[PDB]
């Protein structure tokens, strides 16, 4: 290295601590009411539910793998639990396979 | 332009009666601000994820950041090149006699905390610095080597030289000379005779200092006049406020924020959306850089002129036309504005004109006469040499023409006797 | 030679730029396109290649773009050392601190590897000594002033002399011209003028 | 921090523009608060060349010198021990003069660096523009040389550089049809 003022990098202070709030409710949401029900409405008319004030463990929905695809095209099903959403509908109904 | 006509005849001059000393200023910028980017932070905004992917691409970053780290050290050797052109610091006598001319508005005023001068006073308030514009994401600003304050001892030192010394300052060892003599000389550089000053000392100096006056009030009244700095400022100030907005853009990802992608999606998923925003802010970033160099080499190019300007006409009187003043070229001062130098360019410009008769020789016995330095003449009666830019009849002797050849050769002669000595 | 010396590394150091950039992946599998080609079927190959292609591609445009901005300034400097040869070299140029520090007198040119080296000569003075000066000169209610030098003094006589090497010379009428009167003159001082014509006329 | 934001009733995040949240309500006590980012800058280190020696100084730029020690990059390198101040930023490992020299490696904001023996060490200080001069300027007073000097003096220019050309399809694709 030759006589000189080299920028050899840039330093950034590090974190000290992690520090996490979340809005608690005491409410439990009825994700699993949703599939109790014991018809599902025509597909002509598909029926919707709204779930708002409460808390939704999505954890527990993902390892209850009763189901057989369960893919979301704008977020990752690890990520969901961690991750908290404000308005929340539920559309049940039937199709075909195909 | 306004309608005009000159009334040319093939024996008619026109000779200047009376002169004006004319002091016009000139604007030239000479550096840019020194901004620096990080490539990493302005790109992945310190993601560990981001930052693995950005290596791929290989040394982009490597040779953005040496390209304006050039740029950088470009503005200091401009900066440079303009007012460090004196080798020692020279300081301004405690006595101000100078025959009557007034330098109290150029010399640096002691009772101000800094050794500015009022006209430079005047010059930093209109081109306020960070007027417009000028920052978390890796966009930074080195400051200049010279602290602003050197400047100012510079551009006095040499406007210290040049008041007691001259021209020869810039030439070898400064050596002392009266002002009024000084400008004894300068006036000989335009083809004017020294006697013209001495004689007319009071009123070249009092036309001298209210020129200078008019200047402030030229400087106060219009706010656009520095505007040819000003400019440089928001160019550059612009640029950046643009590059800044370019991180709100998708370039098709999901989200412009790299914490929304990260938190949303797996990497396995997030790769590719990331992607696309790492590919957009580089291609921004390579604009930025690229009009950034552009800019500097134009700057580089006016810094260039300033550079001689200085050298020319501030170290020595330019016989070059329209390149210091418009006029004939008498002296000039520098002063310092943000990012820029600011001349001063002092100018002799003839006034009042009279028209006579004029024959290119003088047959006196056979044998034509031409004017040595001069040319001849005549109200009607009497037949006179008068230097080209100022008149002043003299009557004709052998002194002030040398004879070449007989009289039928030439065209346009005309009889007269030539007295002798 | 520091200067010359400079471009050669600017230049170099691009090209050796260049070169490493054929070793990244921009992210295709591998860098390498022999083994993109021998590891995968071309409807595979082509997603694989492009991105190499845009990579290489947008390398050799940022080169070009570098090298006709350094080309600009090279040229910069070819259309001075063009002015410098035709004004300090073929002739004795009056522009100050143009064909170097001082007053110029000649130069002389030098080839270098890409590059041209002048050696300007000037002339400085050196010893200086100071002396009183008075603008004009009343020898009998006329004006004097010098016709090419200016007055100074050693403190008992008055002398002419030339305004870059000292030289006194005794004042006469041909070296002086009379402009007026005295008394219209700041620093107009008392002296006496010699008459070259007049002994002659006495002898 | 605490800020004064103001924020509506039906109003959460403030933004920036570069569209990154600076302003955010606890959701469980709804104070306002101003999120800042961690102190950074750029690191410049000043060094005699290798061969001269191996010993350095760092430049924190335009960080405070009470912060520096916090900072990570390594070593502390000595810090608070030897800590200058300057408007371009911390200098830690370079020893203040009050001496004006030359500059030889430009710190910035008229401080200039040196390698100086004294047994060697890195010594900061304030760049000097040149001897101080005086001209006794007096109305009757001129000054004309008696001796001269023949100086020849170098100059150096380019005037060209390689010609070098590159085959786009030989570099790109190295002779492959596909
Ligand atoms: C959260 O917990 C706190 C505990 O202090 C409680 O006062 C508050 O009502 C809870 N609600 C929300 C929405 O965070
Ligand atoms: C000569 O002309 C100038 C400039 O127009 C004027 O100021 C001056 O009064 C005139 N008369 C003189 C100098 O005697
Ligand atoms: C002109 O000179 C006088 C006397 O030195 C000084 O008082 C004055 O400030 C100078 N300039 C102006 C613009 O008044
Ligand atoms: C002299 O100038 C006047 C205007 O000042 C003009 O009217 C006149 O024609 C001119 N005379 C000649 C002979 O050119
Ligand atoms: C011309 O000037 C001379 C100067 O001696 C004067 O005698 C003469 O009267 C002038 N002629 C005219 C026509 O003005
Ligand atoms: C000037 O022009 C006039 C027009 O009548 C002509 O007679 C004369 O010869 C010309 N003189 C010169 C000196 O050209
Ligand atoms: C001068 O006078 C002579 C006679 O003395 C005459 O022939 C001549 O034409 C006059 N002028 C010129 C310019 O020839
Ligand atoms: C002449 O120059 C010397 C230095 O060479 C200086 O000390 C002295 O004051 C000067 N004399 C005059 C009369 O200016
Ligand atoms: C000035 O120079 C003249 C030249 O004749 C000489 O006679 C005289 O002694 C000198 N005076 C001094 C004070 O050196
Ligand atoms: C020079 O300045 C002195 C200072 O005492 C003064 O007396 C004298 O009149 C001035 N002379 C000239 C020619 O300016
Ligand atoms: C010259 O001498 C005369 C006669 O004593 C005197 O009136 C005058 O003031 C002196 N000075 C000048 C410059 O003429
Ligand atoms: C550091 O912050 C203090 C106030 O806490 C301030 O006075 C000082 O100028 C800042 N910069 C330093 C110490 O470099
Ligand atoms: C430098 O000068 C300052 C006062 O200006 C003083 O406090 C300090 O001790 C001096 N340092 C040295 C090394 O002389
Ligand atoms: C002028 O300078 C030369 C070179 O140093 C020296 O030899 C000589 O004696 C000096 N004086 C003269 C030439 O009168």
């Amino acid at each position: 290295v030759e006589k000189g003022i080299y920028q050899t990098s840039n330093f950034r202070v590090q974190p000290t601590e992690s520090i996490v709030r979340f809005p608690n409710i005491t409410n439990l949401c009825p994700f699993g009411e949703v599939f109790n029900a014991t018809r599902f409405a025509s597909v002509y008319a598909w029926n919707r539910k709204r779930i708002s004030n409460c808390v939704a463990d999505y954890s527990v929905l993902y390892n209850s793998a009763s189901f057989s695809t369960f893919k979301c095209y704008g977020v990752s099903p690890t990520k969901l639990n961690d991750l908290c959403f404000t308005n929340v509908y539920a559309d049940s109904f039937v199709i075909r396979g195909d | 332009g306004a309608e005009n006509s000159v009334a040319y005849s093939n024996n008619s001059i026109a000779i200047p009666t009376n002169f004006t000393i004319s002091v016009t200023t000139e604007i030239l910028p000479v550096s840019m601000t020194k901004t620096s980017v990080d490539c990493t932070m302005y790109i992945c905004g310190d993601s560990t994820e981001c930052s693995n992917l950005l290596l791929q691409y290989g040394s982009f970053c490597t040779q953005l950041n040496r390209a304006l780290t050039g740029i950088a050290v470009e503005q200091d050797k401009n900066t440079q090149e303009v007012f460090a052109q004196v080798k020692q610091i020279y300081k301004t006598p405690p006595i101000k006699d100078f025959g009557g001319f007034n330098f109290s508005q150029i010399l640096p005023d002691p009772s101000k905390p800094s050794k500015r001068s009022p006209i430079e006073d005047l010059l930093f308030n209109k081109v306020t610095l960070a007027d417009a514009g000028f920052k978390f994401n890796g966009l930074t600003v080195l400051p200049p080597l010279l602290t602003d304050e050197m400047i100012a001892q510079y551009t006095s030192a040499l406007l210290a030289g040049t008041i007691t010394s001259g021209w020869t300052f810039g030439a070898g060892p400064a050596l002392q000379i009266p002002f009024p003599m000084q400008m004894a000389y300068r006036f000989n550089g335009i083809g004017v005779t020294q006697n013209v000053l001495y004689e007319n000392q009071k009123l070249i100096a009092n036309q001298f200092n209210s020129a200078i006056g008019k200047i402030q009030d030229s400087l106060s009244s219009t706010p656009s006049a520095l505007g040819k700095l000003q400019d440089v400022v928001n160019q550059n100030a612009q640029a950046l406020n643009t590059l800044v907005k370019q991180l709100s853009s998708n370039f098709g990802a999901i989200s412009s924020v790299l914490n929304d992608i990260l938190s949303r999606l797996d990497p396995p998923e997030a790769e590719v959306q990331i992607d696309r925003l790492i590919t957009g802010r580089l291609q921004s970033l390579q604009t930025y850089v690229t009009q950034q160099l552009i800019r500097a080499a134009e700057i580089r190019a006016s810094a260039n002129l300033a550079a001689t300007k200085m050298s020319e006409c501030v170290l020595g009187q330019s016989k070059r036309v329209d390149f210091c003043g418009k006029g004939y070229h008498l002296m000039s001062f520098p002063q310092s504005a943000p990012h820029g130098v600011v001349f001063l360019h002092v100018t002799y410009v003839p006034a009042q004109e009279k028209n006579f008769t004029t024959a290119p020789a003088i047959c006196h016995d056979g044998k034509a006469h031409f004017p040595r330095e001069g040319v001849f003449v005549s109200n009607g009666t009497h037949w006179f040499v008068t230097q080209r830019n100022f008149y002043e009849p003299q009557i004709i002797t052998t002194d002030n023409t040398f004879v070449s050849g007989n009289c039928d050769v030439v065209i346009g002669i005309v009889n007269n006797t030539v007295y002798d000595p | 030679l520091g200067k010359l010396q400079d471009v050669v590394n600017q230049n170099a150091q691009a090209l050796n730029t260049l070169v490493k950039q054929l070793s990244s992946n921009f992210g295709a599998i591998s860098s390498v396109l022999n083994d993109i080609l021998s590891r995968l079927d071309p409807p595979e190959a082509e997603v694989q290649i492009d991105r190499l292609i845009t990579g290489r591609l947008q390398s050799l445009q940022t080169y070009v773009t570098q090298q006709l901005i350094r080309a600009a300034e090279i040229r910069a400097s070819a259309n001075l050392a063009a002015t410098k040869m035709s004004e300090c070299v073929l002739g004795q140029s009056k522009r100050v601190d143009f064909c170097g520090k001082g007053y110029h007198l000649m130069s002389f040119p030098q080839s270098a590897p890409h590059g041209v080296v002048f050696l300007h000569v000037t002339y400085v003075p050196a010893q200086e000594k100071n002396f009183t000066t008075a603008p004009a000169i009343c020898h009998d209610g006329k004006a004097h002033f010098p016709r090419e030098g200016v007055f100074v003094s050693n403190g008992t006589h008055w002398f002419v002399t030339q305004r870059n090497f000292y030289e006194p010379q005794i004042i006469t009428t041909d070296n002086t011209f009379v402009s007026g009167n005295c008394d219209v003159v700041i620093g107009i001082v008392n002296n006496t003028v010699y008459d070259p014509l007049q002994p002659e006329l006495d002898s | 921090t605490e800020s004064n934001k103001k924020f509506l009733p039906f109003q959460q995040f403030g933004r920036d523009i570069a569209d990154t949240t600076d302003a955010v309500r606890d959701p469980q006590t709804l104070e306002i608060l101003d999120i800042t980012p961690c102190s950074f800058g750029g690191v410049s280190v000043i060094t005699p060349g290798t061969n001269t020696s191996n010993q350095v100084a760092v430049l924190y730029q335009d960080v405070n010198c009470t912060e520096v020690p916090v900072a990570i990059h390594w070593r502390v390198y000595s810090t608070g021990s030897n800590v200058f101040q300057t408007r371009a930023g911390c200098l830690i490992g370079a020893e203040h003069v009050n001496n004006s020299y030359e500059c030889d490696i430009p710190i910035g904001a008229g401080i200039c660096a040196s390698y100086q023996t004294q047994s060697q060490s890195i010594i900061a200080y304030t760049m000097s523009l040149g001897a101080e001069n005086s001209v006794a300027y007096s109305n009757n007073s001129i000054a004309i040389p008696t001796n001269f000097t023949i100086s020849v003096t170098t100059e150096i220019l380019p005037v060209s550089m390689t010609k070098t050309s590159v085959d786009c399809t030989m570099y790109i694709c190295g002779d492959s049809t596909e």
